[PDB]
């Protein structure tokens, strides 16, 4: 079976299509956008009708036996598309896709999109079955080490001439999703159609991305900077984020700040830096995070933070903004 | 046939007029004038904890309400409404456990039914029970039946705890607190059913169970259920002392002695062996806060002794002379305070070892 | 599992509990309190098979039958199971509902009608309160059974229908000889089993066959180096496992033990571990160590109470506070209200 | 305002409001969507059933002295009063301001009543074909035609009929999936060449309100508007756009296999082996040979069926799958004994036409069995 | 498994059985409160079988001779089970060969086999309910106050159908009034003698009773604006129905 990545869809739909394609990953924008070029590669080919079904688990034979009868013999040629769920094929719909796998025709292109699939799943006779005459596409998020390299190369293909700056902070407020990296790229385009994209342009927008959760909240508080996650922390509670998931943040971050603590007693910084295999343009504030923060005030920070988180989850919810910003001004000391 | 003629005396001995009620004078007698008078609301609100009569009293209430025979303070129980009333086959006595009727569409179905007319009694009566966990929305949409109903539409409430009523709907309800049966009352019942039922008993073993069930004549019935279940069909000290597993007031003074003393390793010797012996350990903690509270009650005035039994009263009077208020006070606060986390502990012995191991703080 | 587990000293217990019932005088209902994997559970069934049997043998059951045929197959019309459900953990409003409402239709195959709640505290008090009416005044020939750890967690009102019958744990060397039996190995892990478990033999059984021994066993090399070094921090990994009440509790039987050896006791429940019980007696001081035993036990109280709390950041901050208490110059908390 | 009053029989009154019920109710998204318009004009009660796409207006004959005026009142109401009341019971109606006062016998009622919601020009047509369609015709065209048109389909062009006047005679088509249907009636009158899309529910409700073999009827049909007088009664629906496959390119493909014989006889082995055919893929296998058809099926079931029927043929050794509820409402709309079938290939359209005359023609694309 | 013995054993024609089961089939609770009340009551005694439905606000009893002696019994048979009763008896066939037993119903029809169980409890008797002083009588026929409340019915209320029956010597009238505030109002020539009276019923149970007791004549029975009706046949004394009215 034939796996591909994104870029390299395109060519292989030029060489020749397939009657079966499948598209397994998280992000969206990939998904959509291999969806659409394959519909638009058949729609080049004569292809016609488009039929498109979701799957669900109230979906079951009643809701697949009218796509069988589709694809025997209408006019032309036709395409079928499908959403999977979330946790991937089923006991319910493994014998669906059985069924599905023993008629192929060129009447009828497969198209499936879904997210990635336990291995058992692809262990399944049909996928077996599927192997010559499928093609896959990897739709996942790879790290932040390619992204800025990604962004570039999209953005060459967009047309747009970002500056080292630009990409920067472009890359750093966006880590999110392909549909954040896109959005931000095509509104940059119609504000500036000339395609210089120089840093007190890009700045501009409405904010740093959005209000987002993490980034300037924590990194202020990682150099110190009240004003600055003091000022994000109250317009994060004017756009309404929901506090459970900021005392995520928090929990899931200053646990590993409190493991760099220690050791520095008796360990070199950077080997404890390198050790926890934390990110070094992330190190680079870890060091005065640490520098700055003492361990009382680390053991303070997570009592406060203990009792806030505790407060909160018993439905008392006793001013969760006026304890996060407590934590806040906390660890601008 | 084998159809289980026998009935739990919990249910068997219900009451069945207002001269069979135990206690509550206070309730019974503004009831039945209220009856007789002429002076009946269209919402009653019976509330206290379990076991004292809210259901009792309402249905005693249904039945005098729709009898044939007028409306009387004094029920005839031999006409039919008595009869099916008291079997809760009666059409016009609706039984709603506001735990399942909560949802819009039963409070909805119940405003559909006030609406029409009776089918055998003068009134058609819904005894809500466990009314104080109704959702808001259905404590709203029965706002408007509970405060000007028709006619021939009277509500009994039952509510376990007067507290999670919406204010409101106490207000519109007339309230009734039912007060926990004193052990007098429950023993003196006991001794009545007891002798009416043919059963050997002594006095000592009810007082036990009046004690051990907190004011609840139905928890007295349940525990002489359990005292006869077990020890050939009666009522005996010994056998009650087993089912609770309690202890003579000599181990707890031991326990309290040894512990005033700073005597730990007695102390936990102690524990070992009562644990060996398997006690319930609530049962150590009240009969050491006894003990201190009798102690303390020396220290106060020498005329209460501990009389009760006066059999070890030379270890009790020694240790008032020794110890000062204070230290007293110290460890039944450390005792009560432990005895209030016994559920919260990881285990029943090993939570009463924390509480008097924090008690041999004191030096 | 299958059929669960008959359990040797259960046999006298359930003997007495079936006399009320061959005499006629049954209470209807029963709130059977015993502990984690004591064996309440095989009781509850061996009742529930002599009640729905046809033909009920001298304190057996049937012998043959269809009556109990049915229960063997667990598809008899009459035998209600109330368990949350497998991806759940709270007894719903509904289920009790669907078996009460069920319940007012005549015996199918004109025995009894019996019921059973597979363990009384996971029931929401909203279904406490709708089974409230079935407990107190069910139909003729109802019965009804419960389980429970302890009965003073359940509803004020629920346990007052019922009669609370306990069930003892056997003897301490009974115990230790079935055990002894059943799993090879020292004696003083069985005891540590034993009066870890509050008694419990099917619990020190759970205990060894499961993986938390072991576990156990790290925890115990985890302080070897702990407390001679006052580091704690690093104990958050073997404190970490979905376990954190259990393993709590062990750790709070180790400091029990050692304020027990303080106040030199002749029994204490670590007998596995004398050397930590010491290192923790010379290491720590009392005041001290009576405060860390009860932020031990509190934190671990916070863990099994509300579900959805985050285990990670509890457990950092009891470490942290250990850390910072075993500082001189702090002030401990002392329980009070 | 204006008041009206009304003296009408009973039975003479259900008649129009049971028939102008197709436009009326049904899930009203508006308070004037589910009701009635009536309006008096000279001698004449005009009842107007509307859904924002087909107008539906009835013609009372008033044969007593009656006020003018319109009104708008519920008409589901309306209907019951009027069918429950006894029999040949003149109705007194009378409006009584914002209320609709109706009387009859010993009964009385009042009525809620919309003023004016309803009353734009609701109609413009174009008329490119004005045909005086007798009732006959259109009756077997229609019943002949309509089968089973497109449901959630996407195109929706194929949901309406395609109307095609050409010469002296209209050909009627309608494409659904593998099915096809198309009748040229013989009109006989000079009439211009028009093509139209009608909707699918307008069919129905024409083919259900047409009844009576015997008035001529008069159809204008435009580009936006389709009339239809049904004698007493007439019917307005909008009209579907283009994009609708030809015709002229669908039904000659070069046939060059032919088969005739009994159709009702085909009837029953369809419907025998419509027990034994594919429950997931509706249809079964005709293997034909010369002078003889065989029908074969295997169901899930592991249930085969087989027949054998004596159809005429000169051509070659064939096997097509075909779908059985689609020919078996070809077979019943022919509504005759015996067809005519031409075949092309195993993956190209398959002819059916009536034996009896070239009227009526069908087409099922075959199936792959 | 061993069939259970039965202590009422008898059979009926097919006739019978619809009948009774069209006459008191609308008349019976679902999901009632009343755990009783969700079932049919089967009473027999001497040679003729009852059959008693009530939801508190409605109750029909059909009486019919059989010719067979038998024991005086009662049983409630809920919901579901009388359903698929009727739905499983329809055929001319003789055989209906009833049991009852301690705890559940089997009827035999030919080969066809009954089985629910029935509603533990006792049903509440009916002659309580029924008024035993109805010091006033109307009579109509069945057809015409069928229709006539049919006719009546159409701009009531919607969840609760509500109407007024006002009845005198001069005539009989019933109207009816919605949400909308429509009007609906109507008369009927019942021979009455007596003077004014207003009561208050719900047309959706008149309308059923109507609709199943399939008579000719029909008589009412009536003592107070509150107390019940009494609903019969004019011609037959094997039916009865009672409507408790409506408050206003
Ligand atoms: N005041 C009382 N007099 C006599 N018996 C009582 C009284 N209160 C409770 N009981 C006993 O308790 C049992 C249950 O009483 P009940 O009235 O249901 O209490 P509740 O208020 O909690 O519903 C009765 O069957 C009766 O034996
Ligand atoms: F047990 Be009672 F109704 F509070
Ligand atoms: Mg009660
Ligand atoms: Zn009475
Ligand atoms: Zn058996």
């Amino acid at each position: 079976m034939i796996r591909l990545y994104p870029e390299q869809l395109r060519a292989q739909l030029n060489e020749g299509l397939r009657a079966a394609y499948l598209l397994l990953g998280n992000d969206p924008l990939l998904l959509q956008e291999s969806q659409d070029a394959v519909r638009q590669v058949a729609a080049a080919q004569g292809f016609e009708e488009h039929h498109t079904f979701s799957i669900d688990p109230n979906t079951d034979w009643n809701a697949i036996f009218s796509l069988c009868q589709a694809m025997s013999l209408f006019a032309s040629r036709q395409t079928l598309l499908l959403l999977l769920p979330e946790n991937g094929p089923n006991a319910a719909i493994n014998e669906q896709l059985l069924t599905l796998t023993g008629l192929l025709h060129d009447d009828l292109l497969l198209i499936v999109r879904g997210n990635k699939l336990s291995k058992a799943q692809e262990n399944a006779a049909w996928f077996t079955a599927l192997a010559n005459r499928s093609v896959q596409v990897t739709c996942q998020t790879p790290e932040q080490a390619q992204l800025p390299r990604w962004v570039a190369a999209r953005a060459k293909q967009l047309n747009l001439e970002l500056d080292d700056a630009a990409n920067q902070v472009l890359c750093y407020c966006y880590e999110g999703n392909l549909l954040a990296l896109a959005q931000a790229l095509e509104r940059l385009s119609l504000l500036w159609p000339d395609g210089k994209l120089t840093l007190p342009r890009v700045e501009q927008a409405v904010n740093d991305a959005a209000h987002f959760t993490p980034f300037h909240w924590v990194d202020a508080l990682l150099m110190g900077k009240s004003k600055r996650a003091l000022h994000i922390l109250q317009q994060l509670r004017l756009e309404g984020s929901e506090p459970v998931i900021l005392l995520r943040t928090l929990q899931r971050e200053l646990l590993l700040l409190v493991n760099l603590k220690r050791q520095s007693a008796h360990t070199p910084l950077r080997a404890l830096f390198d050790k926890h295999r934390v990110w070094q343009n992330r190190r680079g504030m870890m060091g005065e995070a640490l520098n700055r923060l003492s361990q009382t005030q680390l053991r303070q920070a997570v009592q406060l933070l203990t009792r806030t988180e505790l407060t909160l989850k018993q439905d008392y919810g006793q001013s969760v903004w006026a304890e996060l910003e407590g934590l806040s001004l906390l660890l601008c000391h | 046939g084998p159809h289980m003629s026998y009935q739990v005396l919990a249910r068997k001995w219900r009451p069945q007029t207002f001269a069979d009620v135990v206690g509550q004078e206070h309730v019974l007698t503004a009831l039945a004038n209220g009856l007789s008078l002429g002076r009946i609301h269209h919402a009653y609100l019976f509330s206290g904890t379990r076991g004292v009569g809210k259901t009792s009293i309402a249905r005693l209430l249904a039945k005098g309400l729709n009898c044939e025979t007028g409306i009387t303070a004094t029920p005839c129980g031999v006409c039919d409404n008595c009869r099916e009333i008291e079997q809760g086959r009666f059409v016009d006595l609706i039984e709603i456990d506001a735990a399942s009727r909560t949802k819009v569409e039963d409070t909805r179905d119940l405003l559909d039914n006030v609406q029409y007319a009776p089918a055998r009694g003068r009134f058609k009566v819904y005894l809500i029970d466990e009314v104080h966990m109704l959702s808001r929305h259905s404590f709203n949409a029965l706002l408007k039946t509970l405060e000007e109903p028709p006619e021939h539409v009277k509500f009994l409430l039952a509510t376990t705890d007067p507290q999670k009523l919406p204010v409101t709907i106490l207000s519109r309800c007339l309230q009734f607190h039912l007060k926990a049966l004193d052990v007098e009352q429950i023993r003196h019942q006991l001794e009545h059913i007891l002798n009416e039922e043919h059963i050997a008993h002594e006095p000592r073993a009810l007082q036990l169970l009046a004690r051990a069930a907190e004011g609840s004549l139905r928890d007295a019935l349940s525990l002489t259920d359990q005292a006869i279940a077990s020890g050939d069909g009666q009522v005996s000290t010994q056998a009650v002392s087993a089912m609770l597993g309690t202890l003579d007031d000599d181990q707890a003074l031991s326990l309290v002695e040894a512990m005033v003393e700073a005597n730990g390793e007695r102390v936990m010797a102690l524990i070992n062996e009562a644990a060996a012996r398997g006690i319930e350990w609530e049962a150590l903690l009240v009969e050491m806060l006894g003990l201190l509270h009798r102690i303390a009650m020396v220290q106060l005035s020498p005329a209460a002794l501990g009389n009760d039994m006066a059999a070890i009263e030379l270890r009790m009077r020694e240790l008032a002379r020794t110890i000062p208020p204070t230290d007293i006070q110290l460890y039944y606060q450390t005792l009560l305070i432990g005895r209030k986390e016994l559920p919260y502990a990881p285990d029943r012995r090993m939570g009463v070892e924390m509480t008097l191991l924090r008690a041999l703080a004191f030096h | 599992g299958p059929h669960m587990r008959w359990y040797p000293w259960l046999r006298p217990d359930f003997e007495k509990l079936v006399a009320s019932y061959q005499a006629g005088r049954g209470h209807h209902a029963l709130l059977i309190q015993a502990l984690p994997g004591m064996g309440d559970d095989a009781l509850i069934y061996a009742l529930s098979r002599y009640l729905l049997c046809q033909q009920p043998q001298g304190h057996k059951s049937c012998g043959h039958c269809r009556g109990c045929q049915l229960m063997q197959a667990g598809t008899h019309p009459d035998y209600y199971t109330l368990a949350p459900e497998k991806g759940k953990n709270t007894l719903g409003v509904d289920a009790v509902r669907e078996v009460t409402e069920k319940l007012n239709e005549h015996a199918r195959l004109g025995g009894a009608k019996v019921v059973w709640v597979t363990d009384a505290a996971l029931l929401t008090d909203a279904a406490a309160n709708a089974l409230l009416k079935t407990l107190e005044e069910p139909p003729a020939e109802t019965w009804f059974f419960l389980a429970t750890r302890e009965p003073e967690r359940l509803l004020a009102t629920l346990r007052s229908r019922c009669r609370l019958h306990y069930l003892a744990p056997p003897p301490e060397q009974y115990a230790v000889t079935w055990l002894s039996r059943e799993v090879t190995m020292s004696q003083d892990a069985l005891l540590a089993a034993l009066r870890l478990s509050a008694g419990s033999p099917g619990a020190a059984l759970a205990l060894f066959q499961g993986d938390n021994w072991q576990a156990r066993e790290t925890l115990c090399q985890a302080l070897a180096y702990s407390v001679p070094s006052g580091d704690w921090y690093s104990l958050l990994a073997a404190l970490n496992h979905e376990q954190a009440p259990a393993r709590l509790h062990w750790l709070a039987t180790l400091l029990m033990d050692a304020l027990k050896r303080h106040h030199g006791a002749a029994q204490v429940t670590n007998v596995d571990v004398p050397g930590l019980v010491a290192e923790l007696a010379n290491h720590l001081s009392p005041s001290r160590l009576q405060a860390i035993l009860g932020d031990v036990c509190h934190i671990r109280e916070q863990l099994m109470s509300v579900t959805g709390i985050n285990r990670e950041l509890l457990i950092t901050d009891l470490l942290l506070r250990i850390e910072h208490y075993l500082q001189p110059g702090v002030v401990l908390p002392v329980p009070h209200l | 305002g204006p008041h009206m009053k009304f003296t009408v029989e009973r039975e003479h009154l259900l008649k129009p409001l049971q028939q102008v019920s197709g436009p009326l109710g049904g899930r009203p998204t508006l308070p004037i969507l589910g009701n009635l318009l009536l309006q008096v004009a000279d001698g004449t009660l005009s009842l107007t059933g509307t859904d924002l796409e087909m107008e539906m207006v009835a013609r009372v004959a008033l044969v007593q002295p009656h006020e003018p005026g319109a009104t708008t009142v519920p008409a589901r109401k309306f209907f019951d009063i009027c069918r429950g009341l006894p029999e040949g019971a003149e109705i007194a109606v009378q409006l009584e301001g914002e209320r609709m006062l109706v009387r009859s016998g010993r009964s009385r009622f009042s009525l809620s009543t919309l003023p004016a919601a309803d009353f734009p020009n609701l109609d413009d047509w174009q008329s490119e074909v004005e045909f005086t369609l007798p009732q006959a015709t259109m009756k077997r065209l229609i019943e002949a035609t309509q089968f089973s048109m497109a449901h959630q389909d996407v195109r929706y062009y194929l949901n309406g009929m395609l109307f095609e006047t050409e010469g002296e005679e209209l050909r009627t088509v309608a494409t659904d999936g593998h099915r096809l249907a198309v009748c040229s009636m013989p009109i006989g009158q000079s009439l211009p060449s028009h093509s139209v899309i009608v909707p699918r529910k307008g069919v129905i409700e024409l083919m259900r309100m047409l009844d009576g073999g015997d008035n001529p009827l008069r159809v204008q049909i435009g580009s936006n508007n389709i009339r239809a007088h049904v004698g007493d009664f007439i019917f307005t629906s909008k009209l579907v756009d283009g994009r609708f496959p030809d015709y002229r390119r669908v039904l000659p493909k070069n046939p060059d296999k032919h088969l005739e014989a009994g159709c009702d006889l085909l009837k029953q082995a369809f419907a025998r082996a419509a027990i034994l055919s594919n429950e997931k893929f509706r249809g079964v296998r005709l293997y034909v040979s010369e002078n003889q058809l065989k029908i074969t099926a295997n169901n899930p079931e592991q249930e085969e069926a087989e027949e054998i029927l004596d159809v005429t043929y000169s051509g070659a050794e064939m096997e097509i799958g075909f779908n059985v509820s689609y020919v078996l409402d070809v077979l019943n709309a022919l509504k005759c004994e015996n067809v005519r079938m031409m075949l092309t290939d195993s993956v190209s359209s398959v002819q059916i036409e009536d034996a009896a005359s070239q009227s009526a023609a069908y087409v099922v694309m075959p199936m792959r069995l």
